[PDB]
RNA sequence: GGAGGUUGGCUUAGAAGCAGCCACCCUUUAAAGAAAGCGUAAUAGCUCACUAGUCGAGUCGGCCUGCGCGGAAGAUGUAAC
RNA sequence: GAUGUCGGCUCAUCACAUCCUGGGGCUGAAGCCGGUCCCAAGGGUAUGGCUGUUCGCCAUUUAAAGUGGUACGCGAGCUGG
């Protein structure tokens, strides 16, 4: 029906309610914003709640939707790593003061390293190719 | 009232005194205008005080000729003087009465106004 | 590759009345189709069937393949029904079929009517599905594009009759 | 259509045709892109 | 299938692979460019880049070169063999 | 050892690079209107005020008041500003 990776979804984790961090953002897909709020109670207290939480969505159409199990998520925790929250108005040219490689250890501790790389090392590798995003820099 | 430049007075109380044909509405040039056809009209002489001032350009329906209305007989109506009924934007008159009598050849669905305010 | 290589493998009931310049395939399920072929072609007899050319141009290399194409839509015309599938978009508007006569309502002032040819005969099972039966696809859809172009569809709101093919044209503003 | 001297393809859909000893160039994308003589 | 992080950023319901300036790295994986590209400019989708089957012989582009084709509309009558 | 020069009247004829009507494609074309470009020369294509004027500027129309060639058409046809 509707098989595609990368469906950007970012609302709460354990609340899918709140819209305005995407707001319509799943009308043509076919499964309204509503019912998605049993998927994102089943995933909580790890994938940085409170903030609206991106994750790759299956969409499917017989009342059930996975989420990969990616605990710690490398798209906003990794604004954190910097310390900021806005970013830079342009990324990786434009900086506040870019992160570096010891400061990439607390995020990296539960990375589930099966279910999102091969090993851990690479997984610490994952965020040093996911805090290339933001007005950030992977230097050392 | 036939032909540009054709003076002819008005059978209204509001208007003015004479008036004279400066253009037949209608095709491409009519040349004449019967009874029961628009003009546009401008005054050239008005009453001390009415409701129109001298030299404007109105517009008016034509009722009485010397020229005659012929109907599907041998049998034509033909009066002695020109007259003619002023308009506003819209075709409705100006005035409230009118002077002597007019034709019940005109009367249409949009001139059934001054049919009714006139003494034939 | 080439479609001219491929053969033909008639299936069950097939007679070919083959005088050499004209072919003639008989079947169940209507029949009497028959093609005269242009004159610079190789035709066998076998349970398939083979064709090639004579002389080596840029024409009879293309003769051997629109050839080869006509040929195999007059077999399955007789083993299987052609069909299209229209349907109608928009309020107010049906389609009310009256044996030989294809009567219907697009929003003008006078109904259209429609007339089939002999062959085909359409059936409406709803009143915005038009099925076209037949037994040789140039003539099926020549007569599904003619009532088609009786109210083309509009990108505003696809108010108009229009096929199966679901990549119609769309704006909104 | 849009009659030019020079037809040329624009997008990636434009597949170019001589039709009749004209070439012309049909877009099955978009309408914008059919030219007509060059 | 078409990627693992992932809304990649300030941004804007939406800037995400598809405001702006841009990131273009690294990896679950047989496979995947944080993306070519229309798609709701935008959310899909479907493609592209990719790999598995399926199919079982050629295919793709550039250079030089002979003859041609569009570019090419006027006033009394075909009317620059 | 002579080809009578500008505007008006009368009467016209061809071109198409189309002003109107006829057929269509695209649109930042909802509908009414339009914009732009291909095809089409069959019939149509204003009365006045001011100036020697063509031109122009105005007033009022109309489906529309097209652009050029024909000794800048036409004095052994008229006028003579
Ligand atoms: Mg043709
Ligand atoms: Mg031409
Ligand atoms: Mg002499
Ligand atoms: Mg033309
Ligand atoms: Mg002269
Ligand atoms: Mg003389
Ligand atoms: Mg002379």
């Amino acid at each position: 029906k509707k098989i595609q990776a990368y469906i950007k979804l970012q609302v709460k984790a354990g609340q899918a309610n709140p819209s305005p961090p995407v707001g319509p953002a799943l009308g043509q897909h076919g499964v309204n914003i509503m019912e998605f709020c049993k998927a994102f109670n089943a995933k909580t207290q790890g994938q940085e709640p409170g903030l609206p939480t991106p994750v790759i969505i299956t969409v499917y159409s017989d009342r059930s939707f996975t989420f990969e199990t990616k605990s710690t998520p490398a798209a906003v925790l990794l604004k954190k790593a910097a310390g900021i929250t806005s970013g830079s108005a342009r990324p990786n040219s434009q900086k506040v003061g870019t992160v570096t490689r010891a400061q990439l250890e607390e995020i990296a501790k539960t990375k589930q390293a099966d279910l999102t790389a091969a090993d851990l090392d690479a997984a610490v590798r994952t965020i040093a190719g996911s805090a290339r995003s933001m007005g950030l820099n992977v230097e050392g | 009232m036939i032909q540009t430049q054709s003076m002819l007075d008005v059978a209204d109380n509001s208007g003015a005194r004479r008036v004279m044909c400066i253009k037949v509405l209608g095709g491409s040039h009519r040349r004449y205008a019967g009874i029961g056809d628009i003009i546009k009209v401008t005054v050239k002489e008005a009453i001390p005080r009415g409701k129109v001032k001298k030299g404007q350009v109105m517009t008016a329906v034509v009722v009485r000729t010397k020229h005659g209305v012929r109907r599907t007989d041998g049998s034509i109506i033909r009066f002695d003087g020109n007259a003619a009924v002023l308009l506003n934007n819209k075709q409705e008159p100006i005035g409230t009465r009118i002077f002597g009598p007019v034709t019940r050849e005109l009367r249409t669905e949009k001139f059934m106004k001054i049919v009714s305010l006139a003494p034939e | 590759s080439r479609v001219a290589k491929n053969p033909v493998k008639l299936p069950a009931g097939v007679e070919i009345k083959l005088a050499g310049q004209q072919l003639s395939i008989k079947g169940a399920k209507g029949a009497l189709e028959l093609k005269v072929h242009p004159s610079v072609e190789v035709i066998q007899d076998s349970g398939e069937l083979r064709f090639a050319a004579r002389n080596g141009d840029q024409q009879t290399r293309a003769m051997a393949g629109t050839t080869r194409a006509l040929v195999n839509n007059m077999v399955v015309g007789v083993s299987q029904g052609f069909e299209r599938k229209l349907q109608l978009v928009g309020v107010g508007y049906k389609a009310q079929a009256k044996g030989q006569v294809l009567s219907l309502s697009l929003g003008f002032s006078h109904p259209v009517d429609y007339e089939l040819p002999a062959g085909i005969v359409a059936e409406t099972p709803s009143q915005t599905d038009i099925l076209i039966k037949g037994i040789d696809k140039q003539l099926v859809g020549q007569v599904a594009a003619e009532i088609r172009d009786f109210r083309p569809p509009e990108p505003y709101k696809g108010k108009g009759v229009r096929y199966a093919d679901e990549v119609v044209r769309r704006k909104e503003a | 259509m849009k009659v030019r001297a020079s037809v040329k393809k624009l997008c990636r859909n434009c597949k170019i045709i001589r039709r009749d000893g004209i070439v012309r160039v049909i877009c099955s994308a978009e309408p914008r892109h059919k030219q007509r003589q060059g």
